[PDB]
């Protein structure tokens, strides 16, 4: 029943006794259901330590993985690129997915196309997929660029991407000289930050690899940027904002911000911004190249330093204070410009709001996941916070990653109690905010499951998520943050500070029981 | 699908994971293959259901064997012999597994069905081998006959021989709705206020044993003929069952449903029937006569007209042309066109539409995406 | 006992059971307190309706005001020009108080002098005191200027400020030329506003009367910014961008955002930026002077329209879409610059936003305060996103603005239900949220002692508090947030939505309760 | 630095003061001589504000609506006079209580007459009194009303006292007038003096004809603990694991039947003397209560004052104290085991109101760490006595130190940590020199007695070892 002045959505009409009554009829009659103790029982003893230590056994059987397919950041590192279509070579099926997944991230369109390998193609090869779908994607959709990659059927069969984009131009199904970049992107293999990087390395070899005669190192006075995979708009804007105040000319490579961020004027654009392809061309004559997410940008790096003969320079995503400060020192020493007056005041600002907010801050316990680089700028910040990371996960980290991570925990006295896990799951991280409880998770819309089922176990047990990484299904906008830089730095420390106060508000709001440090000042 | 356009359609495994057999609350479905399909397909689907997930229901959790490239040169049925083991030791409490293969699964050889023989003998469960391969057909719909074939041939007939089932003449099954936002519910409990017993509801917040009673009730009705036609003519041929298609969106259609639903059984079901509609009136009268005045004359672009038509809205069959005000048949496309996209079930945030309760939603809903300023500020005063 | 392990806080620290135990004993034995069963009888009567009628028929008490007084808007003020010393002529308390509000609010110093008059300046004036204050204060804090206002004890005792800062010259203490800007800021007239409206009227008034037969209108081809009393840093920084992206030359008269806002590196600058005393001399040789706020800038309004000559345009504060849209259009009118693109991109990403959160915004009901042209402008942005504001409260109304902001509601389908209270406190909104319960309140931190009591009555009766406004004193670095703008709109739309979220999370994150609606996707 | 150091410091930092400033300021600037009792032959206390210093003091209202009648749980303050000083003063103290907020208890709660100009100009008595009335219907179960004059209220000749009278005769109620003007005297001191006074004149004496009072000899009355943070309750617990009652709390979470209750207590333990030791005399001649002072700042101040007072008991109270002391022993060994390593050798800079200047000396030295530079806002000169001998030898001490004052003073002694208020807070940490808040405890506690030991020491610790003090210097600078 409903009260047409007081409609009710499906929370908390079916709160309502009579479907109340109607689903435990259903339950009691046919559902064959477990006993609730037998539930309550299982429930306690999946919170255990034996649990865990038998959930840290599995070895064949992966429960709510952290990491996506390479072809996802494939799709990304494309959208970056100006008047491009993103290709996928297989089944129609993945880009669906692709194209869900961003656009509920994102609250945007996100155009991506298939070549919708069957069956047929799954015996014969999908040649005649690829000269059709070049050809219709480029008369229907008129890119500039069209950006190859591959579904798992694709690569388990074999085709060839090459050979088959070759033939396309040779049997006159798309101009000769349409550029027409690839990547073989096997979703068995790494993870989407591993596409996104297989993915620029295609587009970047595409461009440059034949037309190296001319190219001299620095004759354009500018740096390039490859920021990877990444899917805040904020980062984006932040890093271009930061070369723009120190006067350095730079070259991004892959911008997708603009695409993924069209205004809504009664207009659908289809493209919008992204690197150009003189860019691309031109990129081997910069000054460098500063690869921002240098653990998932490795077949990049190989690129640029063995073709572009670029000194690469070792440097961690520019997250936190430490490394916000390398990554300025080291631009300004490329391009000779000095650090100017604004980031200075910036990053004093920054370490302003850091000693109002370490005493809330000091000590408080976090798990973590997320991708390779990002989770380990997390750590260092945390680190540079007084906070202590306890439960480090990297479902697509590796062995090296971790060494890595483990050495800038060592080099604090706050990661004493931190362990960092690769190749684990989040139903590996519910088994350690049980039995080693965080007092907050930072992750992806993921999470919101962990906390659930904490708070399942008590309101004391309860590890609240806050929401940073990707994918953020369960909140509006958030993909417009930054988490590079001061500014990002700013952002992240105010969220988890007013987190940590918002916990606290909510412990103290009980009536004449826990309100005497309901404070009014904090 | 036509090679190099841009389409929102689905492959097999998202019409036999996403939309069939993933709604099975107490099994664990394993997305067999690498990592991506499980995670794009994880909670993307609002089929509600009640559990304890983790314990004994499943539904929001994705499993999977995460596919490495060893897995692909040497086969993965060791890995799911070993996963299935696993899934046994750290959820006791599931009531049967299937297993929902990818595109790598069809063709690197890997024989999934002996597997899920072996491991379903030695363990005395339920294991449910579903070839639903994404490049396999055009679209879900494939997906759906093959995941239908394996509720046939692995769950459906589990008690063709047990007749321990107390059954009653008034005893239907609600086959193919998939409980979107709690629409399933919503049509429930209107059948059970006519008198009826539901015995068995599937997909959404359905149950394996609920499938398996499935054959013992007196009639099927089917509200996604499109995905759960075998099978209703399946049961239909062989254990006499009939079936029926239902249709519980706006009053109109509810009423008009209550009623031939009421027609296949006795005279005291028919008179309950008629209270329901009596005692349900008001409410969706209410609905009406505040939301069609906000609605009323509004065109709709496109189980599809009736509540379009119970609040006043002429509904319509190029889009600059017809100027919709609503498209009802790619939402973020027509978004940035400045016309609403919105759909039958309440698929992305709201719900339930069906039945008099899902009425009031869906009527709100209209009028709140129709009439909300916000479409009316697409160009600058200065432009 | 405390394990040092891990040491426990006052919460939970006194939840232990000897610190139990011995709070009960000392309630039985010795405060007398009444049962607690007549205190839940007389909390269930102050939630009623009955209680509400007898609360709004207050005449002579008020509980919880939402509203300070004159002279910290005046200190406000006077924070804003460059090297400015505010003074308050008066008593000690009245600085010590200010200061203190004001460093909670920014988590900055702030600083204030005062000339401490005491019981022998009551009978026989406070001009000692001046002389000696202004001959202290500019020679151990070296100010370029001294901002005088008043507090309630000079205000009654009736000191003359202009005859006492004239003596103060006259006989030595400061020099004839030093700049020393007056006015009286009477505690018991008006709100902090008014306070900073006399500020800046005495101001101008101070610079530019004397000198107004060399001025010529729009000879400087700039705009004059006033941005009455604002404790947001965001919006004095979004409107100097919003102007330099339009390419208008303009003057903010009272720029605070330097000095509020200092980094934190090793030094400590008492003052920073401000508005020029060159700015305020040549202020009326500008275009135009645009009011932000203009409900609290009446003096400053009949000044700069009887003095400067200047047409000041009816413009309502720039929030949400129609009143940024109608401030930017005025602007471009007065300067001859067109709107940019990247403006009109910047209202397209606000509108591609609401339009992205409309479904979970739309219908909602607020019960907001704050200051008049706040209030206002939250009221006309929540009416453009479909939300319905019910309790409208502002201590410091009055009846003009009233009828304004009801005229505002009546043209808007959504301001139906909404009442506009003035002379209200937040005690009348407590009722107010108590019998016509919202579903959220807009405020500053004052308004968690209402989600509290709101809590107390039940979990289904509770009112979540945004905090939106001034003073934020249980939050960190809200202060840095936007209002004003697109950029504003923009901030307050992602607050709001998340809100609403975080509270539907909360609602359905019960284990086979509610979870079957706690969707990942939002 | 030597005696003559500081003394050249005192001097430069005067220098840049006008001749009367100066002479003025200068005596109220000392370099510690422990030896010497009488504080007034080396500074000087308790006299006016320069005007135009930037002072840190408070006024009269503050010491007496915001320090000791604001505490009072079950009574309603009203702030009588224009809106702001109620409003700047609304919880802005963590006065801890326990309650039900607006039904019971009313601490964190604004009661104002919010006076308008209409009001100032025929006088406020009878909106004065129409508010006790609407006070009494809005809150049926408040324990007395007590009212606070602002600045206003003794500028137009307002009678509160004959208000309160006619009011509380007609309605059975204690009904407190209090002038406390903040024009009077020079600080919050002598709002805490009037307020005692009001304590003394409207409520303490109302049951002295009742004798239906149980009393035991170990009744006690904490008076001066205004329970920041818990700092009275984490007293008291200590108390009476000791077999003391503790009849009446001074007036953290203290109800008005408890300060009624008082003078039938046999000892009086005063945490805070500056703001209650009229009171405290009062009680003594009156009654013949003694009092004594005590401190609970560290173990070792909370050890000598548990066996202080125990020793004013039979010998089973001194037995129980020994054995809370044993039974707290091992927790603070253990606090101090993992703090005094991080801490030992830092030294610290002190300015607080009246008593904690001289009070947390003993606790800082618990954890190794020295106070090099202390001083008051508004102590007199017999607390000046009491802290020569609690500092050390050639320390400063300062006496209503200006902000530049105490700038200079901090930028020529470089302490590794400061404990001032909110006032001084970003101040100090923009220099980059740490920084705790001892007014309010950085919004932490309580830091009273061995639970609140733990605390400080993990407080202390936290901000002196922050990684945050180690950035302040870009790496390009
Ligand atoms: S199964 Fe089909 S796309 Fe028939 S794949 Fe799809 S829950 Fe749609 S129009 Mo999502 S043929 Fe069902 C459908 Fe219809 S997932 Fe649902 S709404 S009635
Ligand atoms: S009452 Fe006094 S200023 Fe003794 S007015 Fe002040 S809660 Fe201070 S040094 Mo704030 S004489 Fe108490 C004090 Fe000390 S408010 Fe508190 S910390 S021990
Ligand atoms: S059509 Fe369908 S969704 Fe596509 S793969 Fe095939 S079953 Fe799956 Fe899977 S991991 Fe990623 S998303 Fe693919 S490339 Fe393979
Ligand atoms: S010294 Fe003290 S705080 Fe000052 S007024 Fe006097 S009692 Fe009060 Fe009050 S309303 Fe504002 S803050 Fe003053 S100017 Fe008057
Ligand atoms: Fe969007
Ligand atoms: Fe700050």
């Amino acid at each position: 029943s409903q009260q047409v002045d007081k409609i009710k959505a499906s929370y908390p009409l079916f709160l309502d006794q009579d479907y109340k009554d109607m689903l435990a009829k259903k339950r009691d009659g046919f559902e064959e259901k477990y006993p609730q103790d037998k539930i309550d029982e299982v429930f306690q003893w999946t919170t255990t330590k034996e649990y865990q230590e038998l959930n840290f056994q599995r070895e064949a059987l992966t429960v709510n993985p952290a990491k996506a397919c390479q072809p996802l950041g494939a799709v990304l590192c494309a959208l970056g690129f100006e008047k491009t279509m993103p290709y996928v070579h297989g089944s129609q099926g993945c880009v669906a997915y692709f194209r869900s997944y961003f656009n509920r991230h994102f609250r945007e369109p996100v155009s991506c196309v298939s070549d919708s390998m069957t069956e047929d193609a799954a015996v014969f090869g999908g040649q005649q997929n690829m000269k059709d779908g070049l050809q219709n994607c480029k008369a229907t959709y008129k890119p500039d660029m069209i950006a190859v990659s591959t579904t798992c059927m694709a690569e388990v069969i074999g085709d060839d991407l090459n050979a088959f984009i070759n033939n396309s131009k040779k049997e006159g199904f798309i101009p000769d000289e349409f550029p027409v970049p690839f990547a073989h992107t096997p979703s068995f293999v790494g993870s989407h930050v591993t596409g996104w990087d297989n993915m620029f390395e295609g587009i970047a070899r595409y461009f440059t690899l034949k037309s190296m005669d001319d190219k001299v190192v620095g004759s354009n006075k500018k740096i390039n940027i490859v920021p990877g995979f990444e899917t805040y708009l904020g980062n984006f804007r932040v890093i271009k904002r930061m070369l723009s105040e120190m006067g350095v000319g730079y070259s991004l490579l892959s911008d997708p911000e603009e695409v993924l961020d069209t205004p809504a004027d009664g207009q659908f654009r289809m493209y919008a911004g992204g690197t150009t392809q003189e860019e691309m061309k031109d990129a081997p004559n910069a000054l460098n190249t500063v690869l921002l997410q240098p653990w998932h940008l490795e077949k990049t790096k190989k690129f640029v330093e063995g073709t572009w003969k670029h000194e690469v320079p070792k440097l961690n995503i520019p997250m936190g204070l430490d490394w916000t400060d390398e990554f300025l020192m080291k631009v300004s020493e490329i391009s000779g410009q000095p650090i100017p007056a604004s980031l200075t005041k910036e990053r004093g600002r920054l370490v302003d709001m850091m000693t109002d907010s370490h005493t809330w801050l000091h000590g408080k316990r976090f798990a973590l996941w997320g991708d390779p680089d990002f989770v380990m700028g997390l750590v260092k910040f945390l680190l540079e916070l007084g906070c202590e990371p306890v439960h480090i996960l990297c479902h697509n980290g590796n062995k090296r990653w971790k060494k890595a991570v483990d050495a800038i925990l060592a080099a604090s006295p706050y990661g004493k109690n931190a362990t960092v896990y690769i190749g684990k799951d989040l139903w590996h991280l519910r088994s350690l905010v049980f039995t080693d409880k965080p007092d907050f998770m930072i992750g992806n819309s993921y999470g919101k499951f962990i906390q659930r089922d904490t708070l399942h176990k008590g309101k004391e047990f309860e590890v609240p998520l806050i929401r940073i990484g990707f994918p953020i299904f369960d909140r509006h906008h958030l993909h417009r943050s930054t988490t590079l830089g001061y500014e990002g730095a700013m952002q992240i420390l105010t969220t988890l500070v007013n987190s940590i106060l918002e916990r606290l508000d909510e412990e103290t709001r009980g009536m004449q029981a826990t309100d005497y440090n309901h404070d009014l000042v904090r | 699908s036509q090679p190099g356009l841009m389409t929102i359609r689905g492959c097999a495994y998202a019409g036999s994971k996403g939309v069939v057999w993933g709604p099975i609350k107490d099994m664990i479905h394993i997305s067999h293959g690498p990592v991506g399909c499980g995670q794009y397909s994880r909670a993307g689907r609002r089929n509600y259901y009640i559990g304890t997930t983790g314990v004994n229901a499943f539904v929001t959790m994705n499993f999977t064997s995460d596919f490495q490239e060893k897995d692909i040169v040497f086969g993965g049925d060791k890995k799911l012999a070993k996963l299935i083991d696993e899934v046994e030791t750290l959820f006791p409490l599931n009531k049967g597994i299937s297993v929902q293969s990818e595109c790598p699964i069809g063709l690197i050889g890997d024989d999934i069905e002996s597997v899920s023989k072996v491991k379903g003998a030695e363990l005395s469960k339920t294991i449910v081998p579903v070839r639903c391969e994404g490049f396999r057909g055009v679209s879900q719909s494939l997906g759906h006959h093959i995941a239908n074939d394996a509720v046939r041939d692995w769950v459906l007939g589990k008690r063709d021989e047990d007749t321990t089932f107390a059954s009653t003449p008034y005893d239907v099954a609600i086959i193919g709705d998939y409980n979107i936002g709690g629409d399933a519910w919503s049509s429930r409990i209107l059948l059970e206020e006519m008198g009826l017993r539901c015995v068995a509801q599937w997909s959404g917040d359905g149950s394996i044993s609920e499938i398996e009673l499935t054959p013992k009730v007196k009639l099927n009705l089917v509200h996604c003929y499109r995905s759960m036609n075998y099978i209703s003519r399946h049961m239909e041929e062989k254990y006499g069952i009939p079936w029926m298609e239902y249709n519980f969106f706006g009053p109109t259609k509810t009423i008009e449903s209550l009623r031939a639903i009421a027609a296949k059984f006795d005279e005291s079901i028919q008179k309950k029937c008629e209270e329901v509609i009596a005692k349900y009136k008001p409410e969706w009268e209410a609905v009406v006569a505040k939301y069609r005045p906000r609605l009323e004359g509004k065109r709709v672009m496109l189980h599809v007209i009736g509540a379009y038509e119970d609040l006043g809205m002429e509904v319509v069959g190029f889009v600059k042309r017809i100027k919709p005000d609503l498209i009802g048949s790619e939402k973020f496309i027509f978004q940035k066109m400045g016309i609403p996209f919105r759909e039958m079930h309440s698929w992305d945030y709201s719900g339930p539409y069906h039945g008099f309760d899902g009425f009031a939603i869906f009527a709100r809903d209209m009028d709140m995406t129709l009439n909300n300023p916000c479409w009316k500020k697409l160009q600058a005063p200065w432009e």
